[PDB]
């Protein structure tokens, strides 16, 4: 009997700043009024990796 | 004269509601407004001194 | 405005420039874990915090550009031709404003700039500064001349007043002047001899040396400041928005601390693009010149820095966001300890 168990996912990080604004400064001014949304990205992953 | 009570308030054009308390100066007192780390008012000093 | 008369010489103090003696690597760049260069949140306080914000600053190392004042030629005691660096040709980008750190080295030991091997205790020595919209070049041909309404700060009383306005200079004709014969470069200069005795300093001093350059017309405002002596380490900061021109200082708030605070807005409404430092020399005699402290100039922009804020306020630390990986790190964080 064959089987497969699954340990492990693979493990990705995001550069959440990039990801939504490219560099844009214009962007990056409007992405701060939304909180500490990378933070809580980074966050996110860094614990769940 | 409304310590202790729940007041509407405006306080050079800041303004909501909450319950005045004396206590004990934080901050700077040049800069008027005392806020927390979710900024929030927390803090006021007055031209009462 | 009135700002008093027009100089009545026919010659201007005969200035020498000699750079290779202000040529002085002292660096103080800044430090932002001891919160060098922080302009205060403005509109607001807060008390035993750390968190992030945005707004105007130094960036972490950068070491600024130095300028030094000196002390005068002098034959025993009769002081003689005005001593400066290369600072009124060099013209810089204002961008966003910039930070000054004043009399970092005072109470050290420090070189007379006109006589290397001469030491002396060194003393804090404000900064003068001529801000445009506008620049160009003199009658000869060298850069520095400034068009229309600039904007000069100019300290005075041998360091007990800061003097703002905002006016046209038009160039002198006379003897060693911008529109006149062997011009090299303006300077603004005091006597301590005469305009620096224990009671009544002569509040007029550098203004009048100004004036032998330039003459002062359509002035629309001169605004006075008065500076306590001492010879604390202080910072002083210029910004400009619709508002005006804003004048930051840290010795009317948090003067041992040195976080800068605003203490003025001049009604300066044009852009300012261009600064230069109004070098300075000192016309002390042969037998006592001082040292002076050298002050350093450090560029604005919106950065995002992480603040710590005592109990009463003040910002002793802080993390240039963008400095490193690891600055980077606690800022994401918002602590100092992750």
């Amino acid at each position: 009997t064959q089987e497969y168990i699954q340990t492990t996912i693979q493990k990705v990080t995001v550069d959440c700043k990039q990801y939504v604004c490219n560099g844009f400064q214009k962007c990056e001014q409007l992405l701060r009024e939304y909180g500490q949304f990378c933070s809580k990205i980074n966050q996110a992953l860094h614990g769940a990796n | 004269s409304q310590l202790g009570n729940c007041v509407e308030y405006s306080l050079y054009g800041v303004s909501g509601r909450g319950v005045f308390q004396n206590c004990t100066a934080v901050g700077v007192r040049q800069q008027r407004f005392v806020y927390d780390a979710y900024q929030n008012l927390v803090g006021y000093y007055s031209d009462d001194g | 405005v009135d700002v008093g008369p027009d100089s009545v010489k026919s010659a201007c103090i005969e200035v020498d420039i000699q750079q290779t003696f202000f040529d002085k690597t002292w660096p103080r760049p800044i430090d932002v874990s001891k919160a060098d260069g922080i302009i205060y949140p403005q509109g607001r306080t807060y008390s035993n915090i750390t968190i992030t914000y945005q707004g105007l600053f130094p960036y972490q190392g950068d070491h600024g550009d130095m300028y030094v004042y000196s002390a005068g030629h002098a034959t025993g005691t009769t002081p003689q031709k005005l001593f400066v660096a290369n600072y009124s040709q060099d013209v810089k980008q204002f961008a966003n404003g910039f930070v000054v750190r004043i009399g970092a080295a005072a109470n050290s030991t420090g070189t007379v700039i006109i006589s290397p091997s001469t030491s002396a205790t060194i003393r804090k020595i404000y900064p003068a500064f001529m801000l445009g919209s506008s620049v160009g070049n003199f009658s000869d041909g060298k850069m520095g001349r400034f068009f229309n309404h600039t904007l000069v700060l100019l300290p005075d009383g041998c360091g007990t007043l800061l003097r703002a306005f905002y006016c046209i200079l038009e160039p002198r004709s006379g003897n060693h002047c911008p529109a006149g014969n062997s011009y090299t470069s303006f300077a603004t200069y005091h006597t301590p001899a005469t305009d620096c005795s224990d009671g009544n300093y002569n509040r007029n001093a550098s203004l009048n040396s100004f004036k032998e350059y330039f003459n002062l017309r359509n002035c629309t405002f001169m605004y006075t400041y008065n500076i306590t002596e001492d010879e604390i380490l202080e910072w002083f900061g210029i910004t400009q928005t619709a508002q005006g021109v804003h004048l930051f200082s840290s010795r009317y708030v948090d003067l041992y601390g040195g976080n800068m605070f605003q203490f003025a807005t001049l009604p300066v409404y044009d852009t300012i693009k261009y600064y230069s430092i109004i070098p300075h020399s000192i016309r002390s005699i042969q037998s006592d010149r001082k040292a002076w402290a050298a002050f350093y100039v450090y560029k604005l922009q919106p950065l995002t820095f992480l603040l710590d804020f005592s109990v009463d306020g003040y910002i002793r630390r802080a993390i240039d966001c963008g400095f490193n990986d690891l600055s980077q790190l606690h800022c994401s964080y918002e602590s100092f300890d992750v």
